[PDB]
RNA sequence: CUAAGAAAUUCACGGCGGGCUUGAUGUCCGCGUCUACCUGAUUCACUGCCGUAUAGGCAG
């Protein structure tokens, strides 16, 4: 999204009970609801804009220089297949791979 | 899925720049679904003019040279790229790096169906080859081989035998013509009896982590390195699901209006580079397709292998 | 309504390959089957700093402290050898066929109102203007880029290659044809009918190039410059490098398409250059200015959409140059 | 119906200044290589003669 508006990103990023700010949003709690708080239905306001940042926006939509695919089915026809950039994947292999390349443990 | 009743050969093909990206973990030789949807495609071309069913690949690869270059002072190397035309203003354009490699493959297509006795086998061997010589690999031009020594021909082997010598004498004239190269098969219950290994020392292991552990090489103490039978590679085996499917005229800004859209995601399997007449059959080491499409799961593999 | 279609993508048509050069004397080069190759070999060069003083930096002091430290290098070169005089560059074309069909588009509405259009154009006149220009372009070699700008003699043979054999083989003097006139000749008239059989019909045509360019004995010859980003460390870092395919330098493939596609004289400022490359939004980045802008109603989107959507058919000319962009390819749609 | 579909890296350059690498040295004792065979498969398409002949025949 905006990278100016990574405040409320590292707002909810923070683990100040026992988890996320975000995990607790999202469920019904007498703790949540109430802290940011002196009217229920700003509240309700907040909490509702708050959660839905993990909800795909629009219509679906890929662009014409995104790729899609034709899959043959095995009966007849095919299926379209639109796919993505697993950012979680490339992290997560990138942070494995940093620590078997430069990590500490490794080079001892 | 079914047994091929001819096993037709696609020639050396040069390939010149071919993606080698194959998939966001993986660069080197493309994908094996390129292979297949190329197979698919001369299907969807001629397959239907000769009453034929073009069915699996034989993946063969006797020369690759990528388009690199190793930066100085690093280990991992980068990709040479390509120049872009200017924007209508004269600023550069913001460059995408895509990989380029040069190939040459010989494709062992597994051909079945009624018109093997209505036409002979090299008219349509010689049909299909005019009509590869005009299509494109895994977004490489096939250079269609002029003014060199001799073309290579097609042979169609009828894969249903006299004798079992002679099946086998028939499969050594073809292995013979197909020898340079390294056929690619794919491995995947090595790979899941690799996890049970893995998870028997450490438990919660991934198969993620069994991938890496395959693909690296790595030391042990007594140093010397830990032994890896034959040429492992990591390789996407297919395409999993996100969303679930769309209806044909329901997503914004789709390839087709006619069909189904589903936002899918890689799947990254196992692997590996053998000679080829280690298999000792090559009805087999084809890949076909496997959709099973209410699950996702449109993956790539090849049964029969072992 | 007929709006235009989300997404839009032609094929690549007119496919060269990899322009491989080599080496060899003149008048033997009809056996010039085993001819070596031109070998890219690095060499080391310094000089002094020669461009231009930042204004507020002019003192002798800082310059001649300058001109006593001289930047280190290593280039690559490409030499002919010291015992050949001639630099044959060879490539294989595919002329493929089917130039309107997009390979995707949304709307089939869209679709075979640009099919009927494009069938339009070529039973009104088929590809007899930019087939000719596209003959033209193989004959006098462009594809050689600085190879040509000094040459006692280019000679152009293309061989028309059937299933395994020479069907009809031409030969040219790249130095009578002009790089800015297309004229009628009588040889250069069949290419250009093969080029249309090739364009029109459904088959592809493949076409093999031989150039030789008389240079001379060790000379130098230019051969693609790979763009390489994150180039490393100064110790061992390379300045400049030459393309080479196996052991041997060449031309990229894109190259000798955007040497190809040199055939664009219809745009709307004056010809000071002759032809230049087709583009959408006609851009020369040697000249850093885009001709065809948007402003003027000349690039290669409102052209299309005046002549599919609402059916103005613009002049000849800039329908030849919205055929040569389809010919050309590419990815067009908005979101 | 292929992580599908598209792409100009490029213009110029002085790497030269100079030099002592030296001395000294035990390679060395010993040794069983035997055993047995068809180069011949038409393997010398030769030499000459009649005939103008290369066309065709004949001799040894």
């Amino acid at each position: 999204g905006n990278a100016a508006a990574l405040d409320v990103f590292k707002f909810l990023s923070l683990q100040y009970q026992g988890k996320n700010l975000l995990n607790w949003l999202t469920e019904d709690s007498a703790e949540a609801l109430q802290a940011l708080s002196d009217n229920a239905e700003q509240a309700r306001e907040w909490r509702q804009a708050f959660i839905g940042i993990t909800t795909v926006k629009g219509a679906p939509a890929s662009h014409s220089l995104a790729k899609q695919l034709y899959f043959p089915l095995p009966g007849s026809g095919y299926h379209l297949l639109a796919p993505l950039f697993p950012t979680s994947l490339v992290h997560h292999v990138h942070a494995l791979l940093r620590e078997a390349r430069f990590g500490d443990a490794a080079k001892a | 899925v079914t047994d091929p009743e001819a096993l037709l050969l696609l020639p050396r093909l040069s390939i010149q720049n071919a993606n080698a990206i194959s998939s966001p973990l993986t660069w080197g030789f493309p994908s094996p679904g390129a292979f297949t949807g190329f197979v698919h495609a001369l299907q969807r071309r001629v397959g239907i003019s000769l009453d034929i069913e073009l069915d699996g690949v034989g993946i063969v690869c006797h020369r690759f040279e990528a388009q690199i270059s190793q930066p100085a002072g690093k280990r991992t190397k980068v990709f040479n790229l390509t120049r872009n035309p200017l924007n209508r203003d004269g600023s550069t354009a913001a460059i995408v790096e895509e990989g380029r490699a040069h190939l040459e493959v010989s494709l062992l297509l597994g051909v079945h169906g009624d018109g093997l006795d209505d036409h002979p086998a090299q008219e349509i061997a010689r049909q299909v080859q005019e009509q590869a010589g005009a299509m494109r690999l895994a977004g490489g031009s096939i250079l269609p081989w002029c003014n060199e020594r001799f073309p290579a021909p097609n042979a169609e082997l009828l894969m249903l035998g006299g004798s079992d010598e002679q099946r086998r004498k028939n499969q050594r004239r073809l292995t013979r013509r197909l020898l340079p190269g390294f056929a690619l098969v794919s491995r995947e219950a090595l790979l899941q009896q690799h996890l049970e290994t893995l998870r028997t020392t450490l438990p919660e292991a991934t198969t993620l982590d069994a991938l890496l552990d395959l693909c690296r090489i790595n030391f042990e103490p007594p140093w010397q390195v830990r032994d890896k039978p034959g040429w492992l590679v990591p390789i996407p085996a297919g395409y999993n699901a996100l969303s679930p499917l769309y209806l044909p005229g329901e997503v914004r800004n789709a390839r087709d209006r006619e069909t189904p859209l589903r936002f899918v995601e890689n799947l990254f399997g196992l692997g590996e580079w053998l000679s080829p007449h280690r298999v000792a059959a090559l009805s087999d080491l084809l890949w076909y397709h496997h959709a099973e499409p209410d699950k996702g799961l449109y993956r790539w593999s090849t049964p029969r292998f072992v | 309504i007929l709006s235009t279609a989300s997404v839009l993508a032609f094929e690549r048509k007119l496919d060269p390959s990899d322009a491989l050069m080599s080496a060899g004397a003149w008048a033997q080069r009809d056996a010039s089957q085993e001819w070596p190759a031109v070998t890219v070999r690095e060499k080391s060069v310094r000089g002094t700093i020669s461009n231009r003083l930042k204004t507020k930096d002019r003192d002798p002091a800082k310059l001649d402290a300058s001109i006593q430290s001289p930047n280190l290098q290593t280039v690559d070169v490409a030499n002919l050898p010291s015992d050949a005089d001639t630099l044959k560059v060879r490539f294989t074309l595919r002329v493929l066929g089917g130039a309107g069909t997009p390979s995707a588009c949304n709307d089939a509405a869209y679709r075979d109102k640009l099919l009927q259009t494009v069938a339009t154009y070529v039973n009104d006149q088929g590809f007899a203007e930019l087939a000719r220009r596209y003959a033209h372009n193989l004959a006098n070699a462009r594809f050689l880029w600085r190879n040509r700008v000094g040459a006692e003699a280019v000679e152009v043979r293309i061989n028309h290659i059937r299933q395994g054999e020479v069907a009809r083989a031409w030969r040219f003097d790249a130095l009578a044809i002009g790089l800015r006139d297309f004229k009628a000749d009588a040889e250069l008239d069949a290419l250009a009918e093969l080029i249309a059989s090739g364009l029109s019909g459904s088959g592809h045509v493949l076409l093999e190039v031989v150039a030789f360019a008389r240079i001379g004995d060790g000379q130098e010859v230019f051969p693609s410059q790979e763009l390489i980003l994150d180039k490393g460390d100064k110790k061992g870092q390379k300045s400049k490098t030459l393309y080479s395919v196996r052991d041997a330098a060449a031309i990229h493939s894109q190259k000798i398409g955007n040497a190809l596609r040199t055939i664009d004289t219809w745009y709307p400022d004056e010809d000071g250059l002759g032809p230049i490359a087709v583009e959408p939004y006609g851009s020369v980045t040697s000249q850093g200015k885009a001709y065809r802008q948007p402003k003027q109603k000349l690039d290669f989107y409102t052209l299309l959409d005046n002549w599919v959507l609402r059916d103005e058919a613009p002049a000849v000319e800039q329908q030849h140059y919205v055929i040569a962009n389809l010919i050309r390819g590419g990815v067009f749609g908005e979101a």
